[PDB]
RNA sequence: AAUGA
RNA sequence: ACGAGAACUAGUAAUAAUUGUCAUUUGCAUA
């Protein structure tokens, strides 16, 4: 019984609103600062990782899923316990990034102010959003359970997949239009408990 | 035809010529009530007892004055027990149905006497009891007629076992003052108890119900051991049974024989969980009627002796038997978990898995039967098993007990805060007499078991809605 | 003739049948039982204590105030919702000198605590080999306010109590309830001696009232009941390493007098044995601690 | 399942301003220069592609447009399911640019001083306009996904014919007086997730 | 749905001041040379084309205008929506007219001396004042979207119109003095988006 | 709104010396040939109608004229606007003047050489139509006396007198008669 | 015969949630509402990870008691509570003691989303806990003390409570102090990390 | 800069 | 030798999909 620990640092590109409030976004109450659920990154990670394999029309209803998305995130629903390999914890801001902003006197938090033009009649109506800045960071922890030896490398083939399809893609709201954008960058993966090596591993 | 019936046939009935006369029957309602109802009953063939009329014709003063009667003749008893207890077309139609019933359905035959009492109950439950415009009448006529037959047969009792015979000289006030009759009063305790023993929530009225089954078939069997009837129970219900008996010597032995019976038989069926206790403090015609307020005495001397009794309700042979050695390591009763009984596949004891059968039954089938063998155990090596309506009236061609049915002429049928001021006090002056008692206990009887179940007909905020509408509901009461 | 002082800060379960029951205090019998059990732990000698020392049951008490069982000694309708009576006032209680409306005001300032069903579950099951229904049950607790607990009597010669100082000193780190191992029921304790506590115990009378669970021996049974006001009640339950199977090994029944009783003629007890196809024996206490009034 | 990514440049042809803070434009402040929002691209695209094919009074009351348009640029409003294909990203301000700028000494910004004329008053006021220079140049990505293989080249034509439209029109704010007029360089295709071609498409 | 080109040549003959930046004149930021804005343009041809017909004075008051000018140009102020339907852009300088000036050794301004002679006290008050050098060539173009199939024709002759009042005038600022004298030249029609027949079109 | 034309050539006879310089004359760097400021024209034919009329000494500190100035000329500073109605056009020379020149070979620089002529074309805008007779005599008024009196810098001994010949009142743009008007 | 007690505080690293009410509500006390960890929350988790890891260690140590063989319980683990300095803390910063989340799901096939609610322990906190050890048998210390250092250790490795697979329960172990409380046998030289 | 949705 | 003793309120799901800070506005009037 053994458990790998990989972590490393998201970097913001494009403005990001996770924005749970409801438009707040969502902040640590111990230091008024934003943080990135797990949750998201654990919810798109399954919903593209899905949608790469085969997903069907009886396969959309009943939110069932391949053999090998189910295996890594769990299903533990259909009758057929599965429990989960890979968890997922948050990640929150880092104290390099607070030291630089707090010395060149950056705001955290941008307020961009939007506009929309309805049809037949031109009036617009404005909107305020709230978004991250560029250049944050957060740093980010993941813990894998070797349950059986035979499977860790496809797991993290698989979990490779996932990185590079959610680095082509979003996370928050307002993807199309332009907010939210990230990369991975530093990683590191060690064997935190057991004896299984992990010399081999990577996670791009 | 034994006597005693003779007397308690025309006692139920004695007071029916006041109906004839408020139904406005022009045919029977021109002369005094006792000859009007009199003149009513002189057509069916079934009631066509000579005594009974002679004891229905003259319930009065001036009756007995004029009619010069035999000494041994039950109209005297019937005047002092009647005397002791007294302390518009609806009423047409009333004795339309009454002729119907009375040449139609009812038989006279000795043993009948339980159906007339609830074919009396059943029609008469609203009739107003009098319309004296000096008195305040919270009473109906059931309860009159219902409470002479206890106080008549109370007083024949007494009158016979002392070997005297000339009735008319010893009772036609120096009687009124002797020690004539008692008070009895059985109480079970570990209701409470008893009743949370489950491990859901509807399954505890199972056996509320079996506590009250229980109570009642205890009392109807006393009163048979007794040669009386159902007529001299006051109020059951609760874990309580008021009830009213004769002062002599006989009946003092037997309800000590039958005490010493009910201890066995509870302390064998149940080691101390659930237990009986019976005081009787002796009355006279004085302490029921309102002579000094001594009727509140009364009740607190018997709740006194009950609470003496309740402290030492053990002796050292009891207690020596109990800590006896016993067999256990077998398994207890998966609901009610006690390891001194056999115990079968199931995993449930003999009295547990009767519960919970009839329970299954019962929300099927209205039908109980009392006999040798069956299903669940009563007292004195008998069983209760349940029956069917059509299997009801097959059975009684060859006791039966219900849910609220005022089903009549089957045979013999019996159909099942401040409360310490109602039930000792009542009216304090003008109206401290036992049928006070007597209606107010059949008022609160149908509010506790017929009202409540109507309200709850349509049923954490309705606990408090339901607790803020009986209280406002007990505001209107009183 | 000490008394002792435990204050506990956690909650705990006494209980009476089952596990959802939750119970404010504890009998002599549990006590000497973890006395007991906590001195053959230690690897002292039982034969000192099993025949020199009287133990009552436990009291409650609140910041400077003491309680006493109510005694079976015109309203009727307000002393029946009574349990305890305070030490100021017992004597007082004994003599009919209290009030309706002290009474109800006493009712009223009574609250020392407050009672919780805890939920939980078990998937120690076949959750742990595939789909299988997990398993709510519940446990009842009772918790203190900060300046209440519970108050114990013991009493006999200085070498005995010296005995019993250091059992209790070991035995604040075991627990006195039900689900000890699962974080319930620690306590810190104190030795007291209070006057008024001195002056009830010395009292003089022709009663006596019973502060304890006993039981008389059967030559002295006859004469016990002469004129008695008392309550049985059956005490059953499960033993702790009697012989293989748990389930097999249950305490037979016993049935002793309640914590309010009132004896015009006192007996000594005994220590009852209520073992059947055991290895060892299984002992019940049952000797009285009278207080004469 | 593929993501295709185009990318490019956009030239400024005479003056731009977005104004997204408002008179001011809008800028990052982790490094205080204008940017291009992704919103204002997409929607006035939108607006070009859904006027060029049918617009009808009733189709305009409740943004209720043609087919074509809902499947490249998304509704799932109506009941029906429809997220959008094309996921398009902000302009930053290029690199090249910021070389040139600073070493020949030529701000971002330009102050336009404007005046208006009363009628029957021939009173003047004044104002002022914040643009950016002209010259300007800034960079952009495209994401398109994959949702069905047999409408590829369909959406392709639809949005080189949006590019071509919106290279004669305006982009910003105030273009009816000259500002805002653009130009596209340098589009590169290329399949960054997936095992789809991309040699035959072309966008002008 | 179409979009029709005009493309030509504006050429100077008097005087040129404008003077955008204020005494100098408008100049671009990355090649230093003079530009026409193209709200003048917009502005002066809308005075002129809109003084000739019915300007009245309540109509003043209220800014309110001819239909016409409305639909040629947009005001969408009154609660009537109405989109401008003709893009002015801004003019620079021609390539060859950059060549003349450049072999010729001939510059792009002229600083004029202006002298102020007042009353009662014959005291001359001197002021220097920057013309852009007569002869010179600006590019120009214009977009005109098609909304209705029909009214092309009757917009291109006010147009017409509109060109024609403007080469018998001065644009920009110093007029009634002397400067600001042009006209028109080598005017284009090419249709550039869609499928619309323009080629009987004529701008003068 | 009709746009009516005035133009007409000017000749030189008094070696001219204007002073656009500020001794040189102004010249447009495209030709490097002299040209009149319409500043010059304008002012001057406004001093001299100005004075032709009553002139306020109150007026004068004030810079306020005659009604007649105000319309034709026009200056719309002291809160009345008075946009003027006719645009006066910097002149250049004529082409027949430069061909006469370059054949005879005479240099234009002595001061501006005699024998000129000068091409000036005025804009005239018919903002109401009653008043433009009223206008157009005025007008007339105005050359008369311009072409008595003198045009330049420092004229007062013997240069910057000219004359007027060669007009044609042509309407450029409306729908207006103008053939019964005269500017000598 | 001896009594040991093992004493510290442990931390919550990201939000915990306990839940017993629910899932919104956390365990509290119904009277001074503030957060606790009861003792079987830990006694489960400890108990499921040590036996992943590998019994008669797990029997012995937590006791089975049932299964033909009877064995007593040797580790006795007490409820947790908060700590008087982020009492203060808090009070003085104006922060609360709990947050709450909301969450979003999502349909397949529908692209619906419905909302969630989920109450959880603030960040930054601090519970101060006792564990007791008995010695039955002098010869097994180290060992026993060897496997409850694999248990906190695997336990700080993972988390606490539900909902864990998407962030929650993370905790950290500080202040440890190991003192003899009965009898005279030397516990100087223990360490739990 | 002026008034709006 | 205490109605005792073994017993994680666990498990699957996120912040979504759509939206142009845009429409009108000559650095202009006098020696």
């Amino acid at each position: 019984y053994s458990k790998i620990k990989i972590s490393g640092t998201i970097e913001v590109v494009t403005g990001l609103h996770i924005g749970g409030g409801g438009s707040p976004v969502v902040r640590d109450l111990q230091t008024k600062l934003p943080i990135i659920p797990g949750s998201s990154i654990k919810g798109k990670m399954r919903n593209l990782l899905a949608k790469h394999f085969g997903l069907k029309m009886k396969q959309e209803s009943h939110n069932q899923d391949d053999e090998r998305v189910l295996r890594l995130f769990g299903s533990s629903e259909k009758g057929n316990i599965q429990r989960a390999r890979l968890q997922i914890s948050d990640a929150f801001f880092s104290e390099k990034t607070k030291e630089h902003f707090a010395q060149n006197d950056i705001a955290y938090t941008e307020t961009k102010f939007e506009n929309t033009i309805n049809r037949l009649t031109a009036v617009a109506n404005p909107r305020q959003i709230e978004r991250v800045t560029r250049g944050s960071e957060f740093d980010f922890v993941f813990i894998y359970n070797v349950d059986e030896e035979s499977q860790v490398e496809d797991d993290f083939e698989n979990i490779e997949k996932a990185i590079h399809l959610l680095e082509n893609d979003y996370l928050g709201g307002g993807g199309t239009r332009g907010n939210g954008r990230i990369q991975f960058k530093d990683t590191n993966i060690e064997t935190v408990v057991g004896e299984y090596d992990s010399t081999n591993l990577k996670i791009k | 035809m034994n006597k005693k019936n003779i007397l308690m046939y025309g006692s139920l009935l004695h007071d029916i010529g006041k109906i004839i006369y408020r139904s406005g029957d022009h045919t029977f309602s021109r002369g005094t009530h006792s000859k009007l109802g009199h003149q009513f009953l002189s057509q069916f063939s079934e009631f066509k007892d000579n005594e009974v009329l002679d004891n229905v014709a003259y319930h009065h003063y001036k009756e007995l004055a004029k009619a010069n009667l035999d000494n041994d003749n039950t109209a005297y008893i019937t005047y002092i027990a009647d005397n002791i207890a007294s302390g518009s077309g609806n009423y047409t139609t009333l004795m339309k149905d009454m002729s119907h019933d009375l040449e139609h359905k009812l038989s006279i035959k000795e043993g009948t006497f339980p159906s007339l009492l609830q074919w009396t109950e059943s029609l008469w439950q609203y009739v107003p009891s009098s319309t004296n415009k000096n008195q305040l009448i919270d009473i109906s006529l059931y309860d009159h007629s219902r409470i002479t037959c206890a106080i008549a047969s109370c007083i024949f009792d007494y009158l016979n076992e002392n070997n005297i015979h000339n009735y008319k000289d010893e009772l036609f006030k120096s009687f009124y003052q002797k020690e004539a009759f008692l008070l009895l009063s059985m109480d079970m305790s570990g209701i409470q108890d008893f009743i949370y023993n489950i491990s859901a929530l509807k399954s505890l009225r199972s056996r509320s119900f079996y506590l009250e089954l229980m109570l009642e078939v205890i009392v109807d069997q006393l009163l048979e051991r007794l040669e009386l009837a159902r007529a001299n129970l006051l109020y059951t219900g609760g874990g309580h049974a008021y009830l009213l008996v004769s002062n002599t010597d006989k009946v003092k032995k037997k309800i000590t024989q039958f005490n010493n019976e009910l201890k066995k038989w509870f302390m064998s069926e149940f080691t101390t969980d659930l237990s009986l206790s019976m005081a009787f403090e002796k009355c006279s015609g004085d302490d029921l009627m309102n002579t000094s307020g001594n009727y509140r005495t009364i009740w607190r001397n018997v709740s006194s002796k009950l609470s003496d009794i309740k402290a030492h309700k053990y002796s050292a042979e009891d207690i020596l038997k109990l800590n006896h050695f016993h067999s256990y390591g077998d398994r207890e009763c998966k609901e009610c978990l006690r390891s001194d009984i056999d115990i079968n596949d199931d995993g449930l004891c003999s009295i547990c898995e009767g519960i919970i059968n009839i329970s299954n039954d019962l929300r099927d089938k209205s039908f109980f039967v009392l006999s040798e063998t069956g299903k669940l155990k009563m007292p004195f090596n008998k069983f209760i098993s349940v029956i069917d309506y059509e299997e009801a009236e097959m059975l009684v061609q060859n006791r039966i007990y219900s849910k609220n049915k005022p089903y009549i002429g089957i045979g013999i049928s019996t159909n099942l805060d401040n409360l310490g001021a109602t039930f000792i006090s009542g009216i304090p002056e003008k109206y401290n007499s036992i049928s006070r008692t007597a209606t107010l206990s059949r008022q609160l009887s149908l509010f506790f078991k017929y009202e409540l179940n109507h309200l709850l007909e349509n049923y954490w905020d309705d606990i408090i809605e339901a607790s803020i509408y009986i209280n406002d509901k007990f505001k209107e009461f009183t | 003739t000490k008394v002792f002082k435990l204050s506990f800060k956690t909650p705990v379960h006494f209980g009476k049948k089952r596990l959802s029951d939750g119970e404010m205090t504890i009998t002599a019998d549990t006590l000497f039982s973890a006395l007991f059990i906590e001195t053959l732990q230690l690897g002292k000698d039982t034969d000192w204590l099993l025949n020199d020392l009287i133990i009552s049951d436990t009291f409650p008490y609140e910041n400077e105030l003491y309680y006493l069982p109510k005694p079976l000694i015109d309203n009727h309708k307000a002393f029946k919702k009574l349990k305890y009576v305070p030490v100021h006032h017992y004597n007082q209680y004994l003599n009919g000198e209290l009030s309706a409306e002290d009474a109800t005001d006493l009712n009223d300032i009574f609250n020392i605590g407050y009672f919780s069903l805890q939920t939980k579950v078990s998937l120690i099951a076949q959750e742990t080999d595939s789909s299988a229904d997990s398993e709510p049950y519940s446990v009842g607790t009772f918790t203190f306010e900060p300046e209440a607990g519970l108050y114990f009597i013991a009493k006999g010669s200085e070498e005995t109590l010296d005995h019993l100082n250091n059992i209790m000193t070991a035995l604040q780190y075991s627990g006195l309830g039900g689900k000890r191992n699962a974080g319930y029921g620690q306590f810190e304790y104190e030795i007291i001696n209070n006057q008024q506590l001195s002056k009830l115990l010395n009292q003089n009378g022709k009663h006596s009232i019973l502060l304890s669970t006993a039981m008389a021996k059967k030559e002295e049974i006859e004469s016990a009941l002469k004129e008695a006001r008392y309550i049985l009640t059956k005490r059953s339950g499960f033993v702790q390493s009697t012989n293989y199977s748990e389930m097999l090994v249950k305490k037979s029944d016993f049935y002793s007098f309640s914590s309010g009783s009132v004896f015009k003629n006192i007996f000594n007890g005994d220590i009852f044995n209520v073992g059947h196809n055991g290895k060892h024996p299984v002992y019940r206490y049952a000797k009285p601690l009278w207080l004469e009034v």
